[PDB]
């Protein structure tokens, strides 16, 4: 294996197992965005967050997930070249402090977002790290998920599988509370925080720890019941003490969002997993019956 | 809920993922014997490190897949299927065994440094296409067509199934989905002297017509079991955890 062909531009960031350089072809003229990461040749081997990035990757090409391009083998190191994009919708929310996201962008960016993520889970892949870090953005005015470190193939019905999942922020309700099972509807929960944080220009739900966590959810949503979510207080970390707080009016909730946008919105944010709406049905939600294609 | 969609996806991959069928005619050094204890053991692996059965079924898979374009001797078939093991842990786990773990399996047999490498010539061999569908896989699905769940119907198939693995011939012939299949009926009329049920035909488009050549192969299979060389599956579904069907009388017709 070799990266003579590369040039490298400058660093655009690191993650722990792989540090990511944006690079350029030279017999190309490619831009690309170039993942390293070091193999522990002589304990571990090649990283399972590796392995489970490459091959889920490899069979997922859509629109709006970002595209592996190659994986160049070394005896040492693993590169992966990934086409590149121009930013990350963390980064163009802050630079959006000030004025906004237009809504019109919101709403295709929300369109796009589920589309790439109707497709993970047509093909049994959870994304389990959906956070507006790991979502990127060309000039053009699409969007696409990235980073699938975190991802796995899952199996019907679901096994228990890792419960330390997803950014605290955009983590959902039934891991917080330690379930046994969750799915597809965990990438849904994260997708919802996302909507809502592009319309209010703050993360829905803040948390400093899993129980803070917990509460900031229980606080606007209000403290679900056997009643709401049938089988919540069987969950392994329930607790009858949990204090019960009132739901609070989703008009409040997301102010400059309509009626439309809040009933997309309540459906994503439901308790029951099993309720939860998915990515394909949330595609044909009313919402998006005008959508269209704005550039940043 | 995707149920449809990922079925579909898993019917087109499992075609992809597919061994090459007369592979063990063309390897020199290794036969069907040998990969037939070498499977036994990877049972023995699973049992013994708790892993699940879907971990088994990736690791065997890897395995066909890698001796299908790579001549290896019989001296190395087990670093092979070591290595096979570790990645689909890696892949397929919570919790991992880790290396050292696996090095010490292979009662010293290779070093960590061979196990390493072979776990990353597997990797390139099978260009880390590894999200392979599995006859567990399927299986899964099919049995979310019970009403209500049978425990013993569901731990016999997974237990006849596994028996598939151990026998390239005639298994390697057959489809994850047609072999689960096969699994799913000879399973469910065991038990309850029903059969193919009329919402899985719709599914899989299988009927007891289709499905009859490797259902009879796995019949045969069955009441054969207590003879075969190889053991460690009857054995592991002796125990309560799958209900002790491996103790249980295999139909003597079918009809
Ligand atoms: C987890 N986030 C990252 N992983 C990869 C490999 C990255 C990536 N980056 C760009 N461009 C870019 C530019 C500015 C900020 C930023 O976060 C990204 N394009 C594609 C990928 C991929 N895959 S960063």
């Amino acid at each position: 294996g070799s990266m003579e062909n590369f040039q490298k531009v400058e660093k655009i960031g690191e993650g722990t197992y792989g540090v990511v350089y944006k690079a350029r072809n030279k017999l190309t003229g490619e831009v690309v965005a170039l993942k390293k990461i070091r193999l522990d040749t002589e304990t571990e081997g090649v990283p399972s967050t590796a392995i489970r990035e490459i091959s889920l990757l490899k069979e997922l090409n859509h629109p709006n997930i970002v595209k592996l391009l190659d994986v160049i083998h070394t005896e040492n190191k693993l590169y992966l070249v990934f086409e590149f994009l121009h930013q990350d919708l963390k980064k163009f929310m802050d630079a959006s402090a000030l004025t906004g996201i237009p809504l019109p962008l919101i709403k295709s960016y929300l369109f796009q977002l589920l589309q790439g993520l109707a497709f993970c889970h047509s093909h049994r892949v959870l994304h389990r790290d959906l956070k507006p870090q790991n979502l990127l953005i060309n000039t053009e005015g699409a969007i696409k998920l990235a980073d699938f470190g975190l991802a796995r193939a899952f199996g019907v019905p679901v096994r228990t599988y890792t419960h330390e999942v997803v950014t605290l922020w955009y983590r959902a309700p039934e891991i917080l509370l330690g379930c046994k099972y969750y799915s597809t509807a965990v990438d849904i929960w994260s997708l919802g925080c996302i909507f809502a944080e592009m319309v209010t220009r703050r993360a829905l739900f803040p948390g400093d720890s899993e129980i803070d966590q917990l509460f900031r959810i229980f606080r606007t949503l209000g403290t679900p019941d056997e009643v709401v979510w049938p089988g919540v207080t069987s969950m392994p970390d329930y607790k009858p003490s949990f204090p019960k707080w009132a739901r609070q009016d989703f008009s409040k909730v997301v102010p400059p969002l309509d009626e439309d946008g809040r009933s997309l919105l309540s459906q994503m944010l439901h308790y029951d997993p099993n309720k939860r709406i998915s990515a394909k049905a949330a595609l044909a939600h009313p919402f998006f019956q005008d959508v269209t294609k704005p550039v940043p | 809920d995707y149920h449809e969609d990922i079925h579909t996806y898993l019917r087109e991959m499992e075609v992809k993922c597919k061994p090459k069928v007369g592979y063990m005619k063309k390897q020199p050094d290794i036969t069907n014997s040998m990969r037939a204890i070498l499977v036994d053991w990877l049972v023995e692996v699973g049992e013994e490190y708790k892993l699940q059965n879907e971990t088994l079924h990736l690791a065997v898979n890897y395995i066909d897949r890698f001796l299908s374009s790579m001549s290896v001797l019989r001296g190395k078939l087990q670093l092979v299927g070591t290595a096979a093991m570790l990645l689909a842990s890696k892949f397929e786990e919570i919790y991992p065994p880790e290396v050292a773990e696996f090095v010490y399996i292979t009662d010293d047999t290779y070093t960590k440094k061979q196990v390493l490498r072979m776990e990353h010539l597997v990797l390139k061999v099978l260009t880390f296409d590894l999200a392979a569908p599995t006859v567990n896989q399927f299986l899964t699905q099919y049995f979310l067509h019970q009403q209500p769940a049978n425990c013993k119907v569901e731990s016999l198939a997974m237990f006849l199934g596994e028996l598939s693995l151990i026998d390239a011939d005639p298994y390697l012939k057959y489809l994850p989905s047609v072999i689960a299949a096969a699994a799913f009926h000879l399973a469910l009329y065991t038990v309850t002297g029903q059969s193919w049920p009329e919402s899985l035909i719709r599914k899989t488009g299988y009927t007891l017509e289709s499905l009859k050549p490797c259902l009879l192969d796995l019949h045969q299979t069955y009441l054969k079991a207590p003879q075969h060389a190889q053991q460690s599956i009857r054995e592991k579904y002796k125990n309560s955890k799958y209900h002790g069907v491996s103790l249980l009388n295999p139909p003597e017709t079918l009809n």
